[PDB]
């Protein structure tokens, strides 16, 4: 462990063969500055103020993404085709403000110990499945080198509605599901 | 190690060319760069293990491949005069900010009709005898004229064996008619030799122009030998 | 004029 | 961005020199120093990452700043006339690709130790049905100009190199296929 | 039954201490979750980190290129995001947004940087026995949150005072609650 006033990823390479998938994006102590959609080609910065003082070139990443997968194919033959293990995800739901019924909010699901990277986050209302107003971040790196992703659902609370946060990970027997209500 | 196939080539407008690379052995990125008299030294692509990476302005006329045996082809269809330059591929270890080392280049020419193509005519003439009689060096000049375009390279050839001491070739060929644009061009080249090795009449002196013209697809349509890459050559054995 | 934001470049591991 | 300075350089042998690249950005990736003879591939000298960074190989010197590259060349011989030229990689740029300048095209003019101006006729092929006047063992500082008849060409001057003598000398020649052809009116108003 | 996959990770890594005064870089070269190598500015060379990084760790000290390049991106990277960073993540400052609840709950919510201190007081008195705060809660949107819980018996004249401290603030957010009825 190293101790610094300032951590920071530029950046953090990811390939896996499952897919086979990419990620590329930078962080800045613990929180994701932008990240590339491969497919796009496009650099997604996470805060306005960003964009006008800073530029990355979305090719950088993608030729950075096919090195990694030159590496991959070597370090597998290597380990004689050693698997990736699937480990447990934590699942932690929290609003983001106080609960105003009536009013604009957010709720936050926290994924936390994420190996390997490949999730399905999702959000009921009643027991019934939400789509619009979702959002979620990036696979966010940890020291420990598994992932933390988390997901947001924009909502007003009401007397009569109950959340839950439905996670499925190849290290869970049956989909998670973490239950919040104002 | 990067190598370039072919190196000359000459062509009509409208027709589409295939330029070769072979990167350096271990070499995995290739990039192509086109020099034009106009726009100098300009990235075209470049390929990384198969895959299309970084892409410059390049035209859709423009279009490459990179093989599995990392060998990369560039082909320009429907070709304009604007397109005669010089095609450069580079190779680099990774895609990064590696080194990237340039092979010899094609040299690419586009005419509007290949009627005007014409080998050259090579003369030797033999030193001045008041020359040898004041310095005690013989100079050699070689002259190969009524070529079209200026793709030639020429050498100096002692007894078989090629050589490049005392060897001095124009820069660059002038034009016979210098009002028309498709001029045929003239060039020179001079050995200075010793009197003693002159004066030898066992020593054989040949000047040897490689003219790069039209290749074996090409279709001539014209009642005069096709003017194919040929090697065009004078003779001169040492005078006593 | 926003500046060119740096990144590292992975190693490439050997073909051969 | 990408800036070189001079474009051309006219250097006497021993002359040391400064080629200047200067890049408008930051964010540099790499800046490249190439040499390429004409027609030739660009041969590579020196890659630099880092302000304060210098590079030496052999009569060669690269030194990079924040805002450029200066390439300094030391006691340069005639081998060393080549077109220089310099490339960036940049963050800004949309990859890995390289911008070159417009490079410094450096003529390193060779010293004439023993210059005898003097010009010869040559002996004519009984094929080439042409005429050939030599202007030769003339000067560095001495130049011939182009030629002023529709019937007379004159060639540039070029230096050859005798490496078993040492010895190194200046050359023109003219040709016509004129038999009123002369060598004292085909240099007459072509030598400056 | 699962589905097979195989990870690869690399991780580009910058530690800045003291303003500009101390950088250190870290590249790292992850199979699966296991990192093989690593390249460490403090170093200077690349190296193995279990028996599967020789093999990539010999091979990369071997090319001078190579190694030029990686320790020059403590510059080309580190350094020059970091004048980006000033700019940008170091000048944020989000003010937190200070409640109270009812034993007695202060959510203070939407902060940035990192750094705040949370007080409770009764009336004149400051409170430390009944204090339980929640660890700094991470939001994923540069924002931070943090929640402050205090037992308390409320009596009938009793004030209670949540004072918040952070980089944003010139003096703290002082925010109260009148004891019911
Ligand atoms: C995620 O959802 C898709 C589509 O329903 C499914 O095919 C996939 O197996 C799910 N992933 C996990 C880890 O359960
Ligand atoms: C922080 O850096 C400054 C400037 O170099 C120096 O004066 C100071 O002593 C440093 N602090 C520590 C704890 O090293
Ligand atoms: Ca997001
Ligand atoms: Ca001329």
């Amino acid at each position: 462990d190293i101790v610094a006033d300032h951590v920071a990823s530029y950046g953090v390479n990811l390939y896996q063969s499952y897919g086979p998938s990419g990620q590329y994006s930078h962080e800045f102590d613990g929180d994701e500055e932008f990240y590339v959609d491969l497919e796009r080609k496009e650099t997604v910065w996470q805060l306005p103020l960003f964009r006008r003082f800073r530029r990355f070139d979305p090719q950088f990443a993608l030729t950075n993404i096919a090195v990694l997968k030159h590496n991959l194919n070597i370090v597998i033959k290597r380990s004689n085709s050693t698997a990736a293990t699937n480990e447990v995800p934590e699942v932690t739901v929290f609003s983001k403000s106080p609960v105003t019924l009536g009013q604009p909010n957010t709720l936050i699901c926290l994924v936390d110990n994420i190996f390997p990277p490949v999730v399905n986050i999702t959000w009921l209302s009643n027991g019934h499945s939400v789509t619009e107003g979702v959002s979620e971040t990036s696979f966010l790196s940890k020291s420990d080198h598994s992932f933390f992703k988390i997901s947001y659902l924009t909502f007003l609370p009401s007397a009569d509605e109950i959340y839950d946060c439905k996670v499925e990970h190849w290290g869970l027997d049956e989909p998670l599901l973490k239950h919040w209500e104002p | 190690g990067v190598t370039q196939t072919p190196k000359h080539l000459i062509t009509a407008t409208g027709q589409r060319v295939t330029l070769r690379c072979s990167p350096r052995s271990g070499d995995l990125s290739v990039y192509w760069y086109q020099q034009s008299l106009d726009q100098g030294l300009q990235f075209l692509i470049q390929y990384y293990n198969g895959e299309e990476r970084a892409k410059g302005n390049i035209l859709e006329r423009f279009s490459a491949q990179q093989f599995p045996d990392l060998h990369s082809e560039l082909n320009l269809s429907s070709l304009e005069l604007g397109d005669s330059a010089l095609y450069f591929c580079a190779s680099s270890v990774a895609p990064g900010s590696d080194t990237q080392y340039f092979g010899p280049g094609t040299r690419l020419t586009v005419l509007e009709d290949l009627k005007n193509v014409f080998p050259p005519e090579v003369a030797v003439f033999e030193p001045s005898e008041a020359e040898i009689s004041h310095t005690q060096k013989a100079t050699l000049v070689c002259l190969a004229t009524g070529f079209f375009p200026d793709h030639v390279e020429l050498s100096w050839w002692v007894n078989g064996k090629e050589v490049h001491s005392g060897v001095c070739t124009d820069p660059q060929p002038l034009k016979e008619q210098p009002a028309l644009n498709d001029s045929r061009y003239a060039l020179s080249s001079r050995l200075r030799v010793s009197a003693t090795f002159w004066q030898n009449p066992r020593n054989h002196f040949r000047c040897q122009v490689q003219f790069y013209g039209l290749s074996e697809n090409d279709e001539w349509t014209q009642d005069r030998a096709k003017p194919v890459t040929q090697i065009v050559s004078a003779e001169a054995w040492g005078r006593a | 004029a926003p500046s060119g934001e740096g990144s590292f470049q992975p190693s490439q591991e050997n073909p051969q | 961005q990408v800036t070189q300075s001079p474009e051309a350089l006219r250097l006497q042998e021993g002359e040391s020199s400064s080629l200047n690249c200067s890049y408008t950005v930051s964010g540099l990736r790499g800046l490249f120093w190439y040499r390429q003879d004409p027609g030739k591939g660009p041969e590579f000298l020196f890659t630099l990452y880092s302000a304060g960074e210098e590079k030496e190989k052999e009569r060669l010197k690269a030194t990079l700043t924040k805002k450029e590259s200066f390439l300094h060349i030391t006691a340069p011989k005639p081998e060393d006339s080549a077109t220089y030229l310099c490339a960036v990689a940049l963050n800004n740029n949309a990859g890995n690709m390289l911008t070159f300048g417009g490079g410094t095209r450096l003529m390193v003019k060779p010293h004439i130790q023993n210059p005898d101006p003097a010009v010869y006729q040559l002996r004519d092929s009984k094929s080439s049905d042409k005429s050939v006047c030599l202007f030769t063992d003339f000067d560095s500082q001495t130049n011939v100009s182009q030629s002023k008849d529709s019937d007379v060409y004159i060639t540039d001057k070029c230096v050859l190199d005798m490496r078993s003598m040492d010895f190194k000398s200046n050359s023109a020649v003219a040709w016509s296929n004129k038999s009123d052809f002369a060598c004292a009116n085909a240099f007459n108003n072509s030598i400056i | 039954d699962s589905p097979e996959d195989f990870v690869y990770q690399f991780k580009g890594m910058c530690y800045f201490t003291n303003g500009t005064e101390r950088v250190r870089l870290v590249t790292r070269y992850i199979y699966n979750r296991e990192e093989y190598a690593r390249f460490d500015s403090d170093v200077g060379v690349y190296r193995a980190v279990t028996p599967l990084g020789p093999p990539a760790a010999e091979y990369w000290n071997s090319q001078k290129e190579v190694l030029e390049r990686t320790r020059a991106e403590l510059d080309t990277v580190c350094r020059h995001n970091y004048q980006l960073e000033l700019r940008t993540t170091l000048q944020r400052r989000v003010e937190p947004t200070v409640t109270i609840s009812p034993l007695l709950v202060c959510s203070v919510t939407d902060f940035y940087p990192a750094q705040i201190k949370v007080r409770w007081f009764r009336n004149d008195q400051e409170e430390t026995t009944g204090v339980v705060s929640t660890p700094l809660i991470r939001n994923g949107d540069w924002t931070f949150q943090i929640l402050v819980m205090l037992e308390m018996t409320p009596q009938r004249g009793d004030v209670y005072t949540c004072h918040v401290e952070h980089p944003s603030l010139q003096n703290p957010i002082i925010v109260e609650w009148r004891a019911q009825s």
